[PDB]
């Protein structure tokens, strides 16, 4: 329910398979920020 | 005006209303009498406001 | 048979009395029928009625909430959060009522943005009491432990978007818990570092205009190296606008 | 919830962001006892706290006109008849034991 | 007779059918579950009824 609420504000009123999508990668993107940092210092060459 | 006209008359006892006559008085007038009291009592309440 | 006709004619009265309210304010609906089933007792016991007992007890006034009531309350202790219930000490005789209960950061944020602290949170140990004000909608003014009877405050459905400001490792002292993740589940993670670019340095060079100094070229690529070492990352540099 | 190492200035940026929303007449938060023990959180629209806390005073003033009333003259009757028929039954207990 | 130590306290004025009380507290202790007993307090004396 959280997630479709959620699909709901990022498509306006409907869940439509591109708003459900972008709800889910939008929760995904959102805790990445260590995961984003482990990528980054990969490329960067600080952990290979 | 409307009450006297049966007879009965309008006394204002103190602060409430009251209805002076003999034997029961109607339900019209009883009716008017109430409406009017609460009447007082809210236009006493409004005037303290 | 007397308390009985007395009670009646209360009653009666009373209907009348309260009829106009009922429509001006539907939403006290419940509120106004106590005070009339008080003044019902008025009538039949005789009980005097205290005014400063039964009185509509305001607590936040907004004029369109633009902004929306942004109630910062970096503290956590219950008397900030949920307010507290001031008494009246009668020469060693505690009592209040209605009319003596202090506001809170939660009554104060209705309807619009409560912001707290993390650390604060669990070092004051008030999280649970929030997480169950959160949750259900219950709130508990703090009552001094001399009460002889506090006020039962009933459950209200809160309507504000509490947003918790922290370090990543303070929340962890409450992320353990699940409900902690069942209330809230946006987490805004701030990226320590921004990547180093000239548009990035242009951005910071507009933020520190905004702040209210003059800044040369020079010393704008000054300040951007030198937040890139802050990072000390080659490619990054240093997020922490309020060092820089 | 927001994280993010300190000295970042999250609670100004924070709270410049939120300034710049809007919400709908936020509706006043009240108090409303509905026992001497029992404390009710209540919304109203904006404007009516006014409007409620007069149309309160005016009940608490009513305990007066209340009490006027009690000396009204239908109230006045009332009681008289009921009087009249308690003692009637005690006029007719009285009778037979006379 | 102290009229206030005779009086039949009200505690459920149910009187209705369906639903059934459905009494829901998460916060279970002991004050929210069994009840509080308000204290009178005259002159420094907690009595209670």
């Amino acid at each position: 329910r959280a997630l479709a609420e959620e699909a709901a504000v990022l498509g306006g009123g409907l869940l439509t398979a591109e708003s459900v999508e972008q709800a889910i990668a939008a929760r995904e993107h959102r805790s990445f920020l260590s995961e984003e940092e482990f990528l980054r210092a990969v490329q960067e060459g600080v952990i290979r | 005006r409307e009450a006297q006209e049966a007879g009965f008359a309008l006394s204002t006892n103190g602060e409430r209303l009251e209805l002076t006559g003999p034997g029961p008085v109607p339900a019209e007038l009883s009716a008017r009498l109430e409406e009017v009291t609460l009447g007082s009592l809210a236009a006493s309440a409004e005037l303290e406001v | 048979a007397l308390r009985r006709l007395r009670r009646d004619w209360a009653l009666h009265y009373l209907n009348n009395r309260f009829e106009p309210l009922f429509q001006r304010f539907p939403q006290a609906r419940a509120y106004l029928e106590a005070l009339r089933a008080r003044l019902a007792r008025y009538a039949e016991t005789g009980e005097p009625l205290d005014p400063a007992q039964w009185r509509p007890n305001l607590l936040t006034s907004s004029s369109s909430g633009t902004p929306p009531p942004i109630v910062y309350e970096p503290y956590a202790t219950a008397p900030r959060l949920f307010g507290r219930l001031d008494y009246l000490v009668d020469r060693g005789v505690w009592s209040t009522n209605v009319s003596l209960i202090r506001p809170g950061a939660v009554h104060r944020a209705q309807g619009g943005y409560l912001i707290l602290d993390a650390l604060s949170l669990k070092r004051e140990g008030t999280w649970e009491a929030f997480k169950r004000a959160l949750r259900n909608g219950q709130v508990e003014p703090v009552t001094e432990p001399q009460a002889p009877a506090g006020l039962e405050v009933e459950p209200f459905p809160i309507q504000m978007q509490v947003i918790l400001v922290g370090t990543p490792e303070a929340f962890e002292g409450l992320e353990e818990d699940p409900a902690f993740s069942e209330l809230f589940r946006i987490r805004a993670e701030f990226s320590p570092t921004l990547p180093a670019s000239p548009e990035n340095c242009t951005a910071l060079g507009g933020w520190l205009l905004a702040q209210g100094f003059q800044l040369t070229q020079g010393g704008l690529t000054r300040l951007y190296d030198e937040a890139r070492r802050m990072a000390e990352q080659r490619d990054r540099m240093d997020a922490r606008l309020v060092e820089i | 919830y927001l994280v993010g190492p300190p000295s970042l200035g999250k609670h100004e940026a924070l709270l410049a962001y939120l300034s710049t929303q809007s919400v709908e007449t936020p509706p006043d938060l009240l108090y409303v006892p509905l026992s001497e023990r029992k404390v009710a959180v209540l919304t109203l629209p904006s404007g009516q706290e006014i409007h409620l806390a007069e149309a309160v005073e005016g009940l608490l003033l009513e305990v007066n006109r209340l009490d006027e009333l009690f000396r009204q003259g239908s109230f006045l009757r009332e009681k008289t008849q009921l009087e009249a028929r308690f003692k009637e039954a005690r006029e007719q207990q009285l009778e037979a034991l006379r």
